[PDB]
């Protein structure tokens, strides 16, 4: 089954979806902040953390899984690959989403022509050295996202506590999440999305580069961008309180 | 089990080197071929292995193995 817990005391519903190798506990830095303002659904997505019944799944199946025990309505905020997830039920579901937040995340991960994003021959790679030494890539994986920020190597240090605060999940679930993140393109669908749409990004991002803003805004010109200037792949671990502002104020728009 | 084997052990682990090999003068990008990636995990294992935080003044300094044998020792 799928992992869910409920905790705060906010008049409005945010459910909270993690990246890529990583489980809800990623969110511990900000959650008790968040809960004062907010009813949070913190989730592990399916194949993640304490979410075992699951081996690889499409986007589609994914988001369709997480759905099953979702709140009835909610602001969808979702991290990297969590943001993947995010964006399919608002598509999909559009009446379960009360608003659309990104963090840190891309309609389309890979690099196509004309759009930046990362090199297929690096995924490859990477997909391959897990398939290997699954751990050093792990642990290498974990500081790329904290990479060239003031706080790098701390909040490095809290993102493998995330990991080791729970069992690693096996290496078919990871293989079939570099494969949603290697396929999906949602660049298209998205300018169909008529909730409040909110894309939060790191300047610093290497995951994300952050050229794909302004193209974002321009192909989006409904949605709305902000980028932490000194953050890389994990804003609301190195900028708690900047990116905790900035959902509190999201929320008011929302009514 | 002395500093010199710990942070030699550490260079070792991280770096994919049999830690007999490991030179005192060994440069961890130019003779090594660590990256920035590498290196950060580098000093990150030597925080913890001997429980102690490395400032990023420091870190920066820290290119060789004898390097972090120095700061290391002297703390
Ligand atoms: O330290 P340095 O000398 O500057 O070295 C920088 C290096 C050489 C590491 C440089 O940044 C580099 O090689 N970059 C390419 C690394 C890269 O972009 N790898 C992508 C691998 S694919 C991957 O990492 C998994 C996908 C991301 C997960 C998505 C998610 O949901 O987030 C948690």
């Amino acid at each position: 089954n799928i992992w869910w817990q409920t905790k705060g005391q906010g008049n409005v519903h945010l459910v909270l979806l993690h990246g890529w190798g990583l489980n809800a506990e990623v969110w511990r830095c900000i959650d008790e902040e968040l809960s004062s303002h907010f009813t949070l659904h913190l989730v592990d997505l399916p194949g993640f953390g304490r979410s075992r019944g699951f081996g690889a799944l499409s986007l589609a199946d994914m988001a369709e899984a997480v759905l099953q025990q979702a709140p009835d309505k909610a602001i969808w905020l979702g991290w990297a690959l969590g943001g993947l997830v995010a964006s399919q039920i608002a598509l999909t579901h559009p009446e379960r989403v009360q608003a659309l937040v990104t963090v840190a995340s891309s309609p389309c991960f890979s690099a196509r022509d004309e759009w930046p994003g990362i090199k297929p021959d690096v995924l490859a790679g990477f997909q391959q050295q897990l398939s290997d030494d699954f751990q050093r890539t792990v642990e290498r994986f974990l500081a790329l996202q904290t990479m060239g920020t003031e706080t790098a190597r701390q909040d490095a240090r809290a993102l493998k506590k995330t990991v080791l605060a729970l069992p690693m999940p096996e290496v078919d679930v990871l293989n079939g999440g570099l494969e949603i993140l290697k396929t999906v393109d949602l660049r298209q669908p998205l300018q169909n999305v008529s909730m409040p749409f909110l894309r939060l990004y790191g300047y610093l991002d290497g995951l994300v580069p952050r050229k794909v803003v302004p193209m974002l805004d321009k192909l989006w010109p409904h949605s709305e961008s902000y980028i932490f200037a000194k953050a890389a792949h994990a804003p609301f671990i190195s900028h708690p309180a900047e990116f905790c502002h900035l959902l509190v104020a999201l929320k008011q728009r929302v009514l | 089990s002395t500093i010199e084997e710990r942070v030699k052990k550490i260079i070792g682990e991280q770096l994919g080197v049999k830690q007999e090999e490991v030179t005192n003068n060994a440069s961890f990008v130019e003779d090594l071929g660590a990256d920035s990636l590498d290196t950060v995990e580098l000093v990150m294992a030597l925080e913890e292995e001997f429980d102690t935080e490395i400032p990023d003044e420091e870190a920066e300094k820290i290119t060789t193995v004898q390097a972090a044998i120095d700061y290391i020792n002297g703390h």
